[PDB]
């Protein structure tokens, strides 16, 4: 038998697993990058794409 | 004695860059220039190179 | 110049001709009988003057144009 | 490793496919009996299901582990999935397609690089059947081998919805389908879904043969169909409730037909275009082993 | 590779794959290592340069995987090499040396 | 710019063949002196009618 859902029933349960993210995951963290400019600004297609 | 295995060949990549470099079509003027002064750049760093 | 009436044959042939002779697409003529001339990215390369990435493409290797199977003329 | 029976792994207890429905664990079948369906003009005719392609995409060096399972079923049912086909671990069932490979396919759903202690697994050879088709959802983003994902939902709405002469004539109307209906009952019927081992469906879908592969094919006819149910409310056009003299009756318009929409909402999980295409590649496969 | 953005228009980027050229004489084996992050500048350069045979060369296939007897096995599909598959079984085309 | 667009066509440059036949590019470039020790020459002095 697969077991009931908790949120299917009105029983409060009080023990419960929670998913938490670790040390090495972190999420909103500013990130680094190179940026590289284009050589010519004439030598930039615009279409066709 | 004298001759380099190396160098003579890098002398000959050279010179297939060079006609690569010679047979690349360009439009602007600039472009043409930048192309034989390629090739004279290249025609140093062989030298460099031996 | 002409609002009200049918123009004249003779402008309209010279300068039909005039503007014919203006016109020259670009091609690299081949000895292969299967190839074709992919008419339309021609002219098309032609009217943007080869601004294009079609007509730089075009503009440097028109032999893309020349095509056996002619999907292919486009996947090139 | 698990012994395979004469029948499917499907037999035994442990593979139990079952949605929460008034209280209980309800068995596919005995949900899909409360479905019913209005017809409308338009009609479904099923095109032939083009053979899937002969390419196993490469299963690229991967130290871990990967959770399979977890990723097809959340791409197919899964209530927030999305960009299934970035990660594109789905080529690692490829793994598993080589004969005396050391990698195993645990009940777990995850694909171990070697067998490893106290964790039960699949026998080798079904998986290496199950693999060698369903590796193919490895390149279900890949542009050469995309499914169609119009056509293929034709068959969806004849194996669902589709009376047994429909079925015969390859041909049904277009169907509208409704049940009497709990509060968010096709988000709860996804997640009951979502945690089936369909892994377990598709192994035995794929290693079973002869009259054992058709006695299958009859006793998991549901199963099939709960899934392809909740795939076509991911792709319905829309999904109404009805007020029925207190009773409150779901209809979702229309079976059979992908409106290939994308934008979420509160009724049904959405799918994103890679699990489109994903889903899409998931019925041509599936179809493919159905009808052979 | 740390890689360069070189979109090869102007003549003078031919530099760009002299700077390969050189490295893969001074240092084959390392090279070797970084040859399919190099092979992904290099076709910027065969696609601008040489659009025709960069159309056959890529119609056959981006990478190659060398089988059982060592038959190469060229992938009929275009696709930027990553260093992800330096581990795996592909090769980049353009070193496969096969006319 | 009648004759011109006529001119033009024909090509800005063209190269004497090895048979001694004029051909002429069919583009129009801007010349540079690079191309003075070229094969091509200006078409404004090819002196063909
Ligand atoms: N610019 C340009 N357009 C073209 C060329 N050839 C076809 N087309 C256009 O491509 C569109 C699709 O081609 P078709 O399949 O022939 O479509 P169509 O509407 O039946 O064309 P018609 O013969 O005019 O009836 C047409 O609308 C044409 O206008 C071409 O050589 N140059």
């Amino acid at each position: 038998q697969v077991g009931i859902p908790k949120l299917e029933v009105d029983h409060i349960s009080f023990s419960n697993v929670v998913s938490m993210m670790t040390a090495n995951i972190r999420t909103g963290d500013d990130m680094a990058v190179e940026r590289v400019n284009p050589d010519d600004v004439r030598a930039i297609n615009i279409r066709n794409a | 004695t004298v001759t380099n295995e190396f160098a003579s060949r890098f002398r000959t990549i050279v010179a297939t860059l060079a006609n690569v470099v010679n047979e690349r079509a360009v439009q602007d003027d600039m472009q043409k220039a930048t192309r034989s002064c390629t090739k004279q750049w290249l025609r140093h760093l062989e030298t460099q190179f031996d | 110049k002409y609002p009200s009436k049918a123009i004249p044959a003779d402008e309209l042939i010279d300068n039909l001709h005039s503007w014919m002779r203006s016109v020259h697409l670009l091609h690299v003529r081949s000895e292969d009988n299967t190839l074709r001339y992919n008419w339309m990215l021609g002219v098309y390369a032609r009217s943007t003057n080869y601004t294009t990435p079609v007509g730089q493409l075009v503009v440097n290797a028109p032999a893309i144009l020349n095509y056996s199977n002619p999907q292919d003329a486009f996947n090139s | 490793m698990l012994q395979q029976p004469t029948g499917g792994y499907t037999t035994l207890e442990q593979f139990a496919f079952t949605i929460r429905n008034d209280g209980t664990n309800a068995t596919p079948t005995q949900f899909l009996q409360l479905l019913s369906y209005e017809a409308t003009e338009n009609e479904l005719v099923k095109k032939t299901i083009p053979t899937p392609e002969t390419h196993l995409p490469s299963a690229r060096n991967v130290p871990g582990n990967v959770y399979i399972e977890d990723a097809i079923t959340q791409a197919l049912f899964g209530i927030s999935a999305q960009n299934v086909n970035a990660h594109g671990y789905f080529s690692r069932l490829s793994a598993l397609a080589l004969p005396n490979t050391s990698a195993r396919l645990g009940l777990d759903g995850v694909i171990y690089n070697s067998e490893t202690i106290n964790i039960p697994f699949y026998d080798p050879a079904a998986v290496a059947n199950f693999a060698a088709t369903y590796a193919k959802l490895g390149n279900a983003s890949t542009p050469r081998y995309r499914a169609d994902m119009i056509d293929i939902y034709a068959h969806v709405g004849l194996e669902l919805a589709g009376t047994d002469a429909e079925r015969a004539a390859g041909v049904m109307p277009v169907k509208r389908a409704k049940f009497d209906s709990w509060e968010g009952s096709l988000i709860s019927l996804s997640r009951d879904v979502v945690n089936w081992k369909i892994l377990a469906f598709l192994i035995d879908l794929c290693s079973l043969e002869g009259e054992a592969l058709r006695a299958f094919k009859t006793r998991n006819r549901d199963v099939f169909r709960m899934m392809l149910f909740i795939m076509s409310t991911a792709v319905a056009a829309n999904v109404v409730n009805r007020k029925v003299t207190k009773r409150v009756d779901r209809v979702l318009e229309y079976i059979g037909v992908n409106s290939m929409r994308t934008a979420g909402r509160t009724a049904t999980i959405t799918y994103d275009l890679s699990r489109h295409e994903f889903a899409a590649k998931f019925l041509q496969l599936t179809f493919t082993r159905w009808n052979a | 590779l740390k890689k360069i953005a070189e979109s090869f228009e102007d003549p003078s980027s031919i530099v760009v794959v002299l700077e390969f050229i050189l490295f893969a004489l001074f240092f084959p084996t390392e090279f070797n290592r970084i040859k399919g992050d190099i092979q992904n500048v290099l076709l910027l350069f065969f696609s601008r340069w040489y659009p025709v045979e960069y159309g056959i060369f890529v119609q056959r296939g981006a990478t190659y995987t060398i089988n059982a007897a060592g038959e190469f096995e060229f992938s009929g599909r275009n696709e930027k090499w990553d260093q992800a598959l330096y581990l795996s079984e592909h090769f980049p085309a353009l070193f496969s040396d096969v006319p």
